[PDB]
């Protein structure tokens, strides 16, 4: 359980982290998923002039 | 194959597989063994 | 340096920050039984990684009333993963256990338990004359409650019992109480369904006083068998 | 210390371990280092001797890699008809490249990069529909892409005298040919390039518009032009600008950007709407922190 | 890095990054669980370890869980982590996911 | 001399009289998955004497219309003795296997059976767009009887699957037929439950004549897994 | 053993052979072996020294040939008339190797291959024949290919902002170059691709669809466009990419296929109507047992 | 000629004239003579 004195709270928090270890190894090199353009950047067609 | 006088005119150089994860996953001033209790 | 330890066992490991120490029974350590004391001639299976690792009980609640618990130590792994099957399909059975119990509280709790291994605990009843059914003893994991502790459910004492592999979990020091048991019997082999070779017993002897702190204090019992081998392969019988 | 790794690491053999006062799988993130627990101390391994290479994901093959760093389209045709005096055959860009965020985000890995560019230039063609739009084939055009410096004059016309280029370098190019390449060599004034510039490009100390600006990222213009002559027809000129970058170097990786960006000039966030990649939930929503949301069904 | 463990409707922002733990009044209880994934939207894709590797399509090797408790001193408890490898439905019960 | 032979696995052992000779598939034998070659790098366990053994499943009658058998090879398997229970309880399998076909009749009944081995035997429909269903090719033990054994039910022939390791049992000459398969895989391991490696399939090119004999003459599978181990423990699955 | 030939066999001289307990043609087929019976054992041989090579047939050589292994063509217009907003200059292709029954069943004689595929892409261009079809010649236009691993995002548009390829290989080559070529590694994440699976490629258990679907076999998208914006006039394109493997490794051979494919899913199987190639009936038929079709009339 | 860095970017390797049919013709575990009965 989490066991606590009758003046301390009753309630805490975890941190989690995660990260790979020395024998992690990646393929194949694509284009991530986490970012896209839908339109000219602010600025970007001011460039032209 | 470079036939160009300027050095940096060359291809890459994809050559360089020295790793030093340390200054990264590890940057403390007294170094942790493994297994003893870190503080 | 001896209040922190980690033990490994297959896939499963276990760290506690304030052991005692640990006990290992009579000085000894579980081994696989030698060709010079075996008897049984067919080849046996030894499943190591898959057998011997930590499978953790129900936990128990420790209360202000409470007499204590204990568990029958191959009957109460004879359900549970690779080590029920293999003893399920095998006539013969041996192994060693490691008994890690854990009981965390804070420093205004107050309580000690007896952690203690009884080797052929055999039960006793109160006040008759007709021996232990087979419900009364083959609890399974689950386990039993002692109904006279004091007396260790055996006409004998608690105050001697000390004299069996036992470890102490006093809550202003330690939290943990590891005992490693080796093969206990006059056989070289046994079976696992109709005989247990160890009772693994805790027993509040100091009563907890929680102290306006948290009162679900439970009790969770570890045990990973050690140097499992199993002989008589069969069909599998429950 | 250094290692040459041209594979990852071994796994050794492991076997039970009840040791007192030996905690492996415990640690202080506090202290700011990684645990340091191997798998081998974490449970009993098997040996396995790995030859999984590492060459593909080095710095200089993650990046050396052509992306789009500049696209923009402009008219051929004879514009001095009208009001215009001027026949405004070209187009001048200010080279940035953050302007397309693919390689940007790539780039804002890293706080310096040194590199040299490899600059491949793509022409495309099209002829416009209007009326007598009766095609006819695309003409075999030259084009001239000529570097302007800082403080070097920049062309205004498509006949400007700015075009001689006898100092300026210029690459002469036809449409039906391969791809213009040249490249630019490291042409910073410092050691690297900033990515980020925690400051202001100028002394005078402006109310707003100098945060962010590296007085070092002011490479100058590029200047395109057609070398012919306008036609009867008017067609419309689209041009492409991959960066590769080559014997790269970089220092000081930095936590992936995760808001879509708005301008090429700031760090300025807004996020989506709602989950995925938005301000206060960058990861999506699952119904508690009890759920698989993609759980087998046995 | 850390994971958004949190990831649910109502936590914003930095809520997202912490697990409460509370005293609980049922034993051998399911605190949380992590989906083991780095292409689909989960805890792990806030890591850079998922921001780096979702630059790929192949992986391989083995990963680390670190977990850091940030309650009071005076508290005391005693957690199991189990990962379980695949081909069958995530553990809800102690007892199936110990093993 | 190489029509009497005696296999011995574990608590097994099988005698044929009238054997041909024993087929070893591409000139191989079964072996543990060396380090070299190994991906997952928890200890694997390996039960030797409780997994590498015959099992008998049960007997088809050999009849004038029979078309033919097959049995997806770790499938007829999977929910037998403690091979099984590894693969339950297991992520990952491995392991070779020896096949035991047995078939005898006396001297004036006639036939021929072809014993192949097919790896990776994709099953086909015949006139249907659809693939197969689960049910369709996971038959488990009972197995599965071909619909056009002539195109081996994928589109192929019967005539040339003599590419494949495979025994004949005539009749008039042998009643047995024993194949043994290494490992079959692109893969150093594999989920179990969700690929098989080997089909054995038993084909009648020529169609049983009794000639007024005894009538009711079946044919009867042994296989032994060979060199088990697996990975990946974790609770059972079925 | 293991023997080199660079040539086939040699025959030496034979001679009357009249020996008690030699039965050299007499046979066991029961045992799973082929006859070892020699042609200088059944019959009386002549010496002949035969330098036929075997340098033909090798499986390098049997496999390492370009074969059609995709064919699409498309409209270049301007679709975004009507009620289309998205411009739709482009395709995209899931890889596949399974839709060219001829390059199929050479591939499908093993269970086993690996190998690395040199990729060959021919581009064709048409001009639409409606209403106003005055031909005026086919343009040199510019065609993107980009590889598409899985997880990466796809385009949807010809205008999309995928087609940048930060990090998505791509090639930008001209209708009127010689066709675009590039090597694809062995790229499985097994040690060697399979032709055959039998089994699932999910860990969920659903009634059907996954039967025969390999896992690894997910190559991912070939996503190609034309770069230059639409012109006036409508043209059709057409792609046809080739394979060649080379650096080829095989195993487990296997019965050829004889019933005409029906999908690229699976192995389902029909046949023809009558001989050749039925399902009861794969050689056509001859009246007797006894009947030469093809007999000299002496 | 291969100017490419990556090895697999070769040409095929049409050269490896090793035979094996002893594999498929006599997959057995007693090695059949020549002449001598077989079985
Ligand atoms: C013969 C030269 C004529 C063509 C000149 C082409 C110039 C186009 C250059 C575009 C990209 C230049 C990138 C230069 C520097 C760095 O990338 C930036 N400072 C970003 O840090
Ligand atoms: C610079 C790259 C852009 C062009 C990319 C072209 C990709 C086209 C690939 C078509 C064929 C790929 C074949 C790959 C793998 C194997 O053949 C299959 N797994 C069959 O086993």
């Amino acid at each position: 359980n989490l066991i606590v004195p009758k003046e301390a709270a009753t309630s805490t928090y975890i941190i989690g982290f995660a990260a790979a270890k020395n024998d992690f190894s990646l393929r194949l090199m694509r284009d991530s998923p986490d970012i896209g353009q839908s339109q000219q950047l602010e600025g970007a067609t001011a460039a032209f002039q | 194959i470079n036939f160009y006088k300027d050095s940096y005119a060359a291809s890459a150089s994809k050559q360089d597989f020295s790793q030093d994860p340390s200054k990264f996953t590890e940057p403390v001033a007294d170094a942790l063994k493994a297994g003893a209790p870190v503080l | 340096s001896d209040r922190v330890l980690q033990l490994k066992l297959g896939n499963s490991a276990i760290v506690t920050q304030e052991a005692a120490n640990m006990c290992c029974a009579y000085g000894e350590w579980p081994s696989y039984l030698p060709d010079n004391e075996a008897t049984a001639i067919d080849k046996p299976t030894q499943p190591e990684t898959s057998t011997d690792r930590f499978y953790t009980l129900k936990s128990v609640k420790w209360e202000g009333t409470s007499t204590g618990w204990w568990w029958k130590l191959p009957d109460a792994l004879n359900q549970t993963g690779m080590f029920g099957q293999n003893v399920q399909y095998h006539y013969l059975y041996r192994s060693g256990f490691l008994c890690h119990v854990q009981c965390n509280a804070t420093k205004f709790h107050q309580g000690a338990l007896l952690v203690v291994a009884i080797p052929e605990h055999q039960l006793g009843k109160y006040n008759t004359g007709t021996s232990a059914s087979f419900d009364d003893v083959m609890k399974g994991k689950t386990g039993g409650v002692f109904t006279h502790p004091y007396v260790l459910d055996d006409g004998t004492s608690l105050a001697c019992s000390l004299i069996f592999p036992h470890q102490w979990i006093n809550l202003r020091t330690n939290n943990s109480a590891t005992i490693m048991l080796p093969w206990m019997n006059c056989a070289p082999m046994d079976f696992a369904l109709r005989h247990n070779q160890w009772t693994l017993a805790i027993i509040p002897v100091v009563p907890l006083n929680t102290s306006g702190g948290t009162t679900m204090v439970p009790i969770t019992v570890s045990i990973a068998p050690m140097c499992c081998e199993f002989n008589g392969l069969r069909n599998a019988i429950t | 210390i250094e290692e040459v790794m041209k594979t990852v690491a071994n796994t050794v053999e492991s076997e039970i371990r009840a040791e007192l006062g030996v905690i492996p799988s415990l640690n202080a993130a506090e202290t700011g280092a990684t645990s340091n627990t191997t798998p081998e101390e974490a449970i009993q391994t098997r040996a396995v001797i790995n030859q999984h290479g590492t060459s593909e994901t080095l710095v200089e093959n993650f990046l050396g890699r052509a992306a789009l760093v500049m696209m923009k389209d402009f008219e051929y045709k004879n514009h001095v008809t009208g009001t215009q005096k001027v026949q405004q055959n070209f187009f001048k860009w200010t080279i940035n490249t953050r302007s397309y965020v693919q390689l940007r985000r790539k780039f804002e890995l890293f706080t310096y990069i040194r590199f040299d560019s490899e600059i491949t230039i793509v022409p495309t063609i099209r002829l416009y529909t209007s009326t007598g739009a009766s095609y006819s084939g695309l003409p075999n055009l030259t084009l001239q892409a000529m570097f302007v410096p800082v403080g070097a004059p920049t062309p205004k016309s498509q006949d400007s005298y700015e075009w001689q280029s006898a100092c300026n370098p210029s690459v002469f190019f036809k449409i039906d040919d391969p791809p213009a390449r040249m490249t630019i060599p490291f042409m910073c004034i410092n050691s690297a390039y900033g990515m980020f510039y925690d400051g202001f490009a100028g002394f005078e100390k402006t109310a707003n518009g100098l945060y962010g600006i590296n007085p070092a990222n002011t490479m100058g213009n590029l200047c395109i032009r057609v070398v012919n002559a306008y036609q009867p027809v008017q067609y419309t000129i689209t041009i492409r600008i991959y960066l590769k970058p080559k014997h790269i170097k970089a220092w000081v990786p930095r936590p992936p950007r995760t808001m879509p960006y708005m301008s090429i000039a700031n760090t300025n966030y807004t996020g989506h709407s709602s989950a995925p990649n938005n301000v206060n939930a960058i990861v999506g929503n699952r119904t508690n922190i009890t759920t698989m949301p993609n759980d087998i069904v046995t | 890095s850390m994971m958004e463990i949190n990831n649910v409707a109502g936590s914003s922002g930095m809520e997202r990054l912490r697990v409460e733990i509370s005293v609980q009044t049922d034993m051998d209880a399911l605190l949380f669980n992590i989906p083991l994934d780095i292409q689909l939207d989960g805890p792990l894709r806030s890591t850079l370890l998922a921001n780096i590797a979702r630059y790929y399509t192949h992986w391989s090797g083995s990963m680390e869980m670190t977990f850091m408790f940030c309650g009071s001193f005076m508290a005391t408890g005693k957690v199991i982590l189990c990962y379980t490898p695949p081909g069958g439905s995530c553990p809800t019960d102690r007892e199936s996911a110990m093993l």
